[PDB]
Order: C-alpha cells, then structure tokens, then sequence
C-alpha cells in the first residue's frame, strides 16, 4: 500500500481553506449549450433562450439551472456554448450566437471537427508558484488524482509534492517543477476522462514526455511516476553540483533549424535542446556561446531568452545521469499503447494505437539526452488531419509554439485548447476548456458539468 | 500572444 496525505499537507491545507472560505465569493463561470442539426435552428433557439432569459421567469431562474437544463437537451451537429458568470453576460453572448457574431466568451460552430484531439504534454517554463492548488482545493476529482500522484511520489523520493502545491512559501526548482507539473498533468488529464474526454492522440514535449507515455496506455500510473522521478532527481542534483566551467545554459532564440545549422558554426559547443517552432529553437551550452548567440539574435532582430538552470537538458552533458537513470528504471514494464503518439523522442514519428511498445529504459534515457522534435511532431499531426491541440500544463506556453507550426503548416484555423493557467480562475478555465471540447463535437459528457438535480428549482424553463 | 480569460490565444 502505499502513504497517506502528510500531517504537514493536511496542516498546510486547513489553512488554505481558511483562507478561501474568507474571500469574497465570486460569481462561477456557467457553460450554455445551444444546439441543432442546422445552423439557423441553432441560431433561432440561440434567439429565443435570450428572449425567455430577458424575461421576469428567466431573470428569477439561476445560471446554473438554465445550464442544467440546456446540457439535458439532445446535441447536434450545429453547436454552441455562451459562457457566462451572470444573465447580462448570458444575454449578450446569445445573441451574438444569434447574429451569427464572434465573441470572447461565445464558441460557435457549424459541425464537429473530424478527428479527435492532440493531448499536448509539455512543461518546460510553464511552472508558477501556486500552480494547482486553488483547482486540488475546489475540485475533488482533481484533488483524489494529485492525492495519488503525491502518495506515488513519496514512495519514490520521500517528499510530498502536495506539500509544495499548498504552501506559498515555496517555490519550484529543477526537480521539484517536474514532478508537480507532472502531478498536475495526471490530475488534469484525469479529470477531463471524468468528464467524458479521451485524447485521440498524444505529444510529449521534454519533462511532459513521462505524462504523455501514461495518457497514450504506454506505460502504468506508477511507471510513469517512476520515470519522471527517476529522471527529475538525478538531474536536480547533477545541476545542484554545477560551477564555473561545468556550467551549461538553456536559451529560446528565434532561428529555424535550418538557420541554427550555419550560425552553430561560429559557436562550436552549443545544441539544440528543443525544435520549438518552425522558427524558435531552444540551444544549451556554456554561457559565453550562449550570451553569444542571444547578442546575434538581438542584433539581428530575433527574440531570446534564458531559462533558469545551471544545467542543459538535452545535450551530451546528460551523459553522466544515464547510467544511474538506467539502473532506476529498472523493471517497468512498457505496454501496447492505447492511442496514438506522437513521439518528439523519436523524431516525430507516429506510433499507432495497438502498435509496438516505445516505453522503455533507452526511450527514456534517449529523451533526457536528445533533441525534442516538438515542431515535427506537430507538423506530422496536422499532416495527417489533427486539427483540435488541447494542452494539458499549469500555463499555456507549447500551445503558443503549437499555434506557430499549425499556421506554418498552413491551418489558419486549429483548435488550440489550454487548460490552467495564471492569473486565470482555475475552476473557469476547466469549464472553459470542456465547453471548447463540447463545442467542437469531442467526446465530452455535457451533463456531467452539473450537479445531479437536489428539486425541480435546479431546472428551467427554458423555451422548447 | 495573449490567451484571454477564456482560453482564446489573441
Ligand atoms: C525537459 O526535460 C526539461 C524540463 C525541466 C526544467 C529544468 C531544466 C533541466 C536541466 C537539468 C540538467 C542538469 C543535470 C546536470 C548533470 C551533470
């Protein structure tokens, strides 16, 4: 069996409930769902829900029961979703459905797209001190699958990541921003499977890899764990050890991979750690050849920037761990993979559903030393028709490299879902989310986005 | 980029 919650999480988290149960409530963020076989009957329905909401009945009827009611309806072909904290905002986003007109908080589509999603597992940069925790605080779903990832977690190196996720004194390091983002992608992931979603296929980017290979059935819950563990310590404390002339930094810097190979000719030991986007690259190597580069990419115009890290994920640096990550990762057992993958490891390259296993100790130690083909893979899924690219990460930063190659590869139009991010409402952003997936004609159990009805005021009555 | 308060990369 495995640890319990530690007294510390559980002191750590009386306290943050004090604190939330003291701010000033605000209002909840309402999906309403507006559908029909055709886009005019869907409009007029639009119309007429707006009508009836202006209405004395409809002004005395809660959000959440119109909600309700709308999510119970049939869903068809034709779909929108208005979401909206109150009637006003409701009623606005109606009518824009109506008139056929965009809006911020209004999605609104003529029929389903026609493949399933891309689950985007990335990480890298994308750490935030509270990252989490107001979502493991409000939401118990969410709370029970980091609860697991904790007790999994303590039994591989001893600390509990929950403790970190609740206490604001803390931050995030080398080891510790890989395995709560971890916690989170598991949670998240989780979550929506709760709601009815199931990715159509999978990417890993870097540290998200570990989460990706668990979503894609490549490898057990605590298999998954144990590589991202495996991999996370060893590289914290390797980089930990790190001085003067050992030192390797990692860079963002606005130059294609075709670029990269004439300008790395005046730069002899830096790397490619990252083919972000068709024309961002994240490099490593020793600081003066970094600042070098980053002072040619300013020259020239091309932005550029410095991640935190005494060490270069990526890189023939990462030779001396892949000993140890070897003998660690001894026994876990890589399985037939669910669903599709798109391997940024092996270059890109997609692995079908009940294909040959990839998961394996050299994958993983293939992954931590070699280049991560994020671009490739992502060219290679619109390729072959993906156009939904949902991301699973406590900030949205690969979505925004996804966004590069999907408009590079010429889809002006993708569907780029985020989930978490900060200085956005935890809660709101995963009905956001599930709506985008609900708009879009995904799986996704509408219904399951409401309470089950306690009396007959938890429904409306809205028009027929 | 900015992704606004309603997950929309603007
Ligand atoms: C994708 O793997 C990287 C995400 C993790 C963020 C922190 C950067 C990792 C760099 C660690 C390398 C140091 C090891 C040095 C061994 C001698």
């Amino acid at each position: 069996e495995l640890p319990g919650v530690t007294e510390e999480a559980l002191r750590l988290k009386e306290a943050a409930l004090e604190e939330l149960a003291a701010q000033e409530v605000t209002a909840p963020l309402v999906p309403l769902a507006v559908s029909a076989f055709l886009t005019s009957r869907k409009k007029a329905a639009a119309a007429e829900l707006a009508d009836w909401m202006q209405s004395p009945e409809g002004q005395a009827s809660s959000l959440e029961s119109i909600g309700r009611s709308l999510s119970r309806r049939n869903h068809g072909r034709s779909r929108a979703v208005v979401l909206a904290h109150d009637h006003d905002e409701a009623i606005k986003g109606l009518r824009a459905v109506a008139a056929g007109k965009q809006a911020p908080n209004v999605f609104s589509v003529d029929g389903p797209v026609t493949t399933g999603p891309v689950w985007v597992l990335a990480g890298f940069g994308a750490q935030h001190r509270k990252m989490g925790k107001s979502l493991y605080l409000r939401n118990e779903v969410f709370a029970a699958w980091i609860e697991k990832v904790d007790a999994l977690v303590q039994d591989e190196l001893g600390y509990s990541v929950l403790e970190l996720i609740l206490d604001d004194a803390q931050d995030y390091g080398i080891e510790t921003t890989q395995v709560t983002i971890f916690a989170i992608q598991i949670a998240l992931g989780e979550l929506l499977r709760h709601h009815g979603a199931k990715p159509a296929a999978v990417i890993g980017q870097s540290l998200g890899e570990a989460a990706s290979a668990y979503f894609a059935g490549g490898l057990s819950l605590r298999d998954a764990t144990r590589a991202i563990c495996s991999r996370s310590h060893l590289m914290g404390e390797g980089e930990a050890m790190l001085f003067g002339e050992y030192i390797r930094l990692m860079a963002l810097v606005e130059y294609s991979a075709d670029e990269i190979r004439e300008v790395f000719s005046d730069f002899p030991d830096l790397e490619v750690c990252v083919y972000a986007a068709p024309t961002q690259t994240v490099i490593g190597g020793p600081p003066e050849q970094v600042d070098a580069i980053l002072a040619r990419a300013e020259a020239e115009g091309k932005f550029a920037r410095k991640f935190a890290t005494k060490g270069a994920s990526h890189t023939s640096q990462m030779d001396p761990l892949l000993g140890e990550l070897t003998a660690e990762l001894q026994g876990i057992k890589p399985t037939s993979p669910t669903c599709g993958i798109f391997s940024t490891v092996h270059e890109g390259r997609y692995i079908k559903p009940g294909g040959e296993p990839i998961h394996d100790v050299e994958y993983w130690k293939k992954g931590l030393r070699h280049s991560v083909y994020f671009t490739h893979g992502i060219r290679n899924a619109v390729d072959s028709g993906h156009t939904t690219f949902l991301e699973l990460a406590p900030n949205p930063v690969a979505l925004m490299q996804v966004a590069l190659t999907t408009a590079d590869a010429g889809l002006h139009d993708a569907q780029l879902i985020p989930t978490l991010a900060r200085k956005q409402d935890e809660v709101s952003s995963m009905v956001s989310t599930m709506a985008q997936l609900y708009v879009y004609g995904h799986d996704l159990d509408i219904r399951t986005l409401f309470s089950r009805a306690s009396g007959p005021q938890d429904y409306a009555n809205i028009p027929p | 980029d900015k992704e606004n308060f309603w997950g929309m990369a603007v």
